[PDB]
């Protein structure tokens, strides 16, 4: 968080309340049409009524595609799931590519569970059965309640409980002076140790003595837990916590991703629907961002048709900087973005354009502000001129070396000389390619 | 800090048995 | 017959409510399951007689709590003097 | 609140929309047009419902966006949940855990259901009073008594030790409506007829009650157990197979196990114990199968346990995967001889407009007639899916400007914002050098 | 930073696995402790006896054996692979342990990947 990454300045899409894109806002400069389209996509995600919709961000490299996706993620917030992914990740040594894609799809669909946990805390002061003056059957003693006195920091309360709790109390070996908690939703007694006020400095027990509970005896709170469908799938496919031989084998054996079946996923879907109907949970459909989609092969592209045609799928955002490239897994088949036309027919294409020198200068200034770097006007103009040739990434990557060089020279700002020296020290792609071409005999291969 | 030395080992081996531990007294 | 614990759940008017009862055949079982133990007593925070700091240790030979190595040495010297005097 | 299932591509398709004579209506149950293909799908559906001919293969072939998957989903919705319907993509059979033939076999056997129907004695009533007497100390024989009540009956039951243990584990109290199966002794609580005593604490908020069951106490009810052939194979392959039913990780099941299961299921069918419910396997984009998978399909369709196989492909004369041979639909001619091909014709203007209207009705989007005309023109010029996406895009744009009906201006706005394949390719040609490769 | 008790075991008395007493000593100190059920079980599991130099973590109660003290009667002719003789600790019975180490994110991932994931930090079967 404290370290500054490549998209650390993107705080969202700089959109007016009417959806029109401001020239410079929220860390984004230019790309007004793409930003407006991404705002429409954000509204689509927030509507939560569409499944399987796909958006392809198409444009030359270094045009804000990843920045736009991260701005969308910022607009949605942390509540909405956002699963970034590169196309190379489908190639796994454990599971098939379609399984990786399906798992990321289920990772993008989140579920928020709200529950109220009501507990009774306290140190047991009293443990008294409530006998009945008329014993049932004539002989012996019959009890109708068990009075348990619970003491906390700021109160003391007595609880008339069901007689059946006497067995739980004996099983937990609960005596006076012990700290216990009873859960209303289950009616069970759990002994969380003995009070620390009865411990002496000469005792050696570690987990036996506990502090007297703070707050009120009756504690109730609303628990909000955010989970994804993939979390439930994984927890059910390779369960952890059993005491049978299969759980022991799972613990012993090396963990391995498996091809989760449609049966388990259908069961998870049924459970999620049941929770939603009960009011416990609320579905939070999020976004799956697949950067470098062109790295997917023909099998992944073919599977994506069925994946997007599903009624449970999230909204998928693709990104590709390729031109009329050859689809991977095929022999000499060319498609406009490296993506077969069948999948391009299922996506909405958002075009990102190149940046004018003024927009490049603005982006450089924003990056300098983010990195805590003071740059003079002449140095900024020179660096923007450097960015007119070479690329924008080279210019934004010369900021920190130049700042270090200035600090070594003893100056608190980057001057033009520092940028010139850094440009001399570090080469861009085009200059290096020129050097390689001029000396192709001396290099290898 | 608490590695044994040959000198300490020889001294302990050669020295007689330690006196018996006194019985606890409630004082 | 024999010593038994009878678990009873009834339907009684409040139009009906459920109540549970537990019946012990003999008073010995009732006392065993419900000893009615009195609340425990807070131990006395012992203090080192030498340095008056709160006690943290307990010399087994003298049963005198202490909180310092110097206090331990003084206590053991006093015990040696007591042995020499009384015999 | 939004359920796990939302508006998808084929959410408007509720069935094939045919009449008794399998004559397709122009617009019914979401389907518009494709009259011949829908009639063929209805004939295939009748063949599936009859369930007498094993290993029939149908290929739905046509241009992209002609309704092949729409027809498959309509068939699936018309079949109903009683008949198995396994829909997979061609890419899904390439697995690091099992062979391609094993994956295809598992897909086939997930599409056949085995149903076992048996009658059991069932006790359903309201618990009035339960008494359980147990020894105070040491191992002993628990003795108990249970009283059950219906609207017309009330019986007092003497309980055995194992039923006592079952009742203790289930924590059955008075007022709980419980179900007891006499054979297995399983007890299932299905509600409370009334509340517990109010004077008790730490009990929680009492839920709603359940009315007491009527009729006799000990009834006889029909219990139906339905599993697929794949589930039987998995649970019989190894001791840990039941977990493999959820984790996958089945490996390759021995052919001996499958032969034994086939023999046993045939014996059950002959003995009237079980009935076989053949279903459908739908392989979308079957052109991704290689030559070995097709060769396996050739002979795997010749079994009497094979289901109806439905394939969809949008390929012309194309190279078969794994070979250098050009074949129609990307499928070898030997497999093409074993299957009937259903062609889908392209949609007209009125069919496109009706499909757009159905989509708008599904998405709860109100659109003007001029907007419908413009959207239909765009769909004819670009594609049907682009217009379908622009439906929702224009709905959102209209809602942003505090409107109620999607106008031509909103459609133009989303047409400018979002590009089709043609305009994107044009703009990429305009800046070809800026893009990386070619 | 962790508080520990460090000393040589003098006597272990257990009454009957219910309650017992443990006597620990240094070169400058000696005290007796009252044991509970879990402490007694942990001491019996590790087979702690007289003459053993052990440390006990106050927070968690885990007992690790550093060595055993040397007496005239412990002149073994053959020794086990883990036994080693150490000097009785000096100073005070209660001590603070400060441990500073550098680990990588990958090491923490491998540690928390499975139940005994630290073994994969040696084998590489991550
Ligand atoms: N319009 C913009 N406004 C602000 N920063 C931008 C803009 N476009 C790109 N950037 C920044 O410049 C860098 C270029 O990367 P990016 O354009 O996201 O790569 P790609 O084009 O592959 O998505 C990123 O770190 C991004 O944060
Ligand atoms: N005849 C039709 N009736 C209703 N909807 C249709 C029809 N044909 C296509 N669609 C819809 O158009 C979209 C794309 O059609 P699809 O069936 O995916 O084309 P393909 O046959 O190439 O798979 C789907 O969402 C589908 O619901
Ligand atoms: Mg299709």
């Amino acid at each position: 968080t404290q370290r500054i990454a490549s998209h650390s300045h993107v705080k969202g899409l700089g959109l007016d309340e009417s959806g029109l894109a401001k020239q410079a806002a929220s860390g984004l400069v230019g790309q007004e049409n793409a930003r407006e389209a991404c705002g429409v996509i954000v509204e689509l995600i927030k509507s939560k009524k569409m499944a399987g919709r796909a958006v392809l961000l198409a444009g030359p490299p270094g045009t804000g595609k990843t920045a736009l996706a991260l701005a969308i993620a910022q607009e949605l917030g942390s509540k909405v799931p956002f699963c970034p992914m590169v196309g190379s990740e489908v190639y796994s040594t454990e599971i098939k590519k379609t399984e990786v894609l399906m798992e990321n799809f289920r990772r993008a669909i989140g579920l928020r569970i709200k529950e109220t946990k009501e507990v009774y805390e306290g140190e047991v002061t009293e443990l008294t059965p409530c006998e009945t003056e008329n014993p049932m059957g004539g002989y012996g003693k019959t009890i109708s309640h068990v009075i348990i006195g619970l003491k906390t920091a700021k109160g003391t309360k007595q609880l008339k409980l069901d007689p059946s709790i006497f067995e739980s109390l004996q099983k937990e070996r609960v005596e006076a002076g012990d700290v216990i908690y009873i859960e209303a939703n289950s009616g069970a007694v759990k002994r969380q140790g003995r009070c620390d006020t009865y411990a002496t400095e000469f005792d050696l027990e570690a987990e036996e003595y506990v502090p007297l509970p703070k707050g009120d005896v009756h504690k109730k709170k609303e628990i909000i837990q955010d989970v994804t469908l993939h979390d439930l799938d994984v927890a059910n496919a390779r369960p952890q916590g059993g005491q049978d031989i299969l759980s022991m084998m799972g613990q012993l054996m090396k963990p391995k991703k498996t091809e989760i079946t449609d049966k388990l996923r259908g069961e998870i879907n049924k459970v999620v629907n049941k929770y939603i109907d009960q009011g416990i949970a609320e579905l939070v459909p999020g976004v799956l961002f697949v950067d470098e989609v062109h790295m997917l092969d023909i099998e992944c592209f073919t599977y994506l048709h069925r994946a997007l045609e599903s009624s449970i799928a999230p909204i998928v955002i693709f990104a590709s900087n390729r031109g009329n490239c050859v689809i991977r897994g095929t022999e000499d088949i060319t498609s406009p973005h490296g993506i077969p036309l069948d999948l391009l027919d299922r996506v909405m294409i958002i075009r990102t354009m190149l940046y004018t020198p003024q927009e490049m200068k603005q982006i450089i200034k924003i990056r300098a502000q983010t990195e805590g770097i003071n740059i003079s006007e002449e140095a900024l103009n020179h660096l923007g001129e450097i960015g007119t040739k070479t690329t924008l990434r080279y210019s934004v990557q010369l900021l920190t070396p130049a700042n270090l060089l200035a600090k070594i020279n003893g100056k608190d700002s980057i001057e033009k000389e520092h940028v010139e020296e850094i440009s001399e020290l570090f080469y861009d792609a085009k200059s290096s390619a020129k050097i390689l071409a001029d000396q192709q005999d001396k290099y290898m291969k | 800090r608490h590695r044994l030395s040959r000198r300490v080992l020889l001294e302990v081996a050669t020295a007689p048995d330690p006196p018996p531990r006194p019985k606890p007294v409630k004082m | 017959p024999g010593p038994i614990i009878t678990y009873h759940s009834v339907t009684v008017p409040l139009a009906r409510c459920s109540r549970t009862f537990i019946t012990f055949s003999d008073d010995a079982t009732f006392e065993e399951w419900f000893p009615q133990g009195r609340p425990p007593k807070v131990p006395v925070r012992e203090v080192c007689p030498v340095t008056h700091r709160p006690a943290l240790y307990r010399d087994p030979v003298t049963d005198i709590p202490y909180a310092t190595a110097r206090a331990f040495k003084i206590i053991r010297e006093a015990y040696k003097k007591y042995i020499t005097a009384h015999g | 609140v939004t359920r796990i299932e939302r508006i998808g591509a084929h959410s408007h398709i509720r069935g094939l929309g045919l009449d008794d004579a399998l004559e397709p209506r122009q617009a019914s149950q979401g389907m518009v047009g494709q009259l011949a293909a829908r009639r063929a799908a209805g004939v295939v559906l009748e063949m599936i419902r009859e369930g007498k001919i094993a290993g029939r293969a149908v290929l739905i072939a046509g241009q992209p966006g002609t309704g092949k998957t729409a027809i498959a989903m309509g068939m699936a919705q018309a079949l109903g949940p009683d008949t198995p319907f396994t829909a997979i993509a061609g890419s899904e059979i390439f697995s690091l855990e099992m062979s391609k033939t094993e994956a295809l076999t598992q897909a086939f056997r997930r599409s056949i259901g085995v149903r076992i129907k048996e009658e059991t004695e069932i006790i359903e009533g309201e618990v009035v009073e339960i008494q359980i007497d147990r020894p105070a100390t040491g191992t002993g024989s628990k003795v108990g008594k249970l009283t059950l009540k219906t609207t017309e009956m009330e019986t007092i039951y003497d309980l055995g030790t194992k039923m006592i243990e079952s009742l203790t584990k289930d924590k059955v109290q008075a007022g709980d409506v419980i179900t007891i199966d006499k054979a297995t002794g399983k007890i299932s609580k299905l509600g409370r007829s009334f509340t517990r005593a109010r004077d008790y604490d730490a009990m929680g908020s009492q839920t709603k009650f359940v009315q007491c069951p009527d009729g006799e106490l000990q009834k006889r009810k029909e219990v139906v157990h339905t599993v697929s052939l794949h589930e039987i194979d998995v649970i019989n392959s190894r001791t840990q197979g039941f977990l493999a039913l959820f984790s996958g990780d089945t490996g390759e099941i021995k052919s001996e196990v499958r032969e034994q299961i086939n023999a046993k299921v045939a014996e059950w069918r002959e003995e009237g114990k079980a009935e076989i419910i053949p279903g459908v396997l739908f392989i979308d984009e079957v052109h991704m199968l290689d030559i070995e998978s097709f060769s396996f399909l050739n002979r795997a369709l010749e079994s009497d346990m094979a289901p109806v196989l439905i394939m969809a492909t949008n390929r012309g004369i194309t190279r078969i995967r794994g070979t250098s041979y050009q074949s129609p639909h990307g499928i070898p001619i030997d497999l093409l001889d074993r299957l009937l091909i259903v062609s889908t014709t392209p949609y007209s203007e009125k069919d496109t407009k009706q499909i757009l209207r159905i989509r708008c009705e599904e998405e709860d989007v109100e659109m003007s007639e001029d907007a419908y005309t413009v959207l239909t023109r765009i769909g004819l010029e670009t594609s049907l899916r682009y217009a379908i996406q622009l439906i929702t895009a224009a709905s959102l744009v209209c809602r942003k400007r505090k409107g109620t009906e999607v106008q031509v201006d909103d459609i133009k706005r989303v047409y400018s914002l979002f590009l089709d394949e043609s305009r994107s390719t044009q703009y990429m040609k305009e800046y070809q050098d800026a893009f990386l490769f070619n």
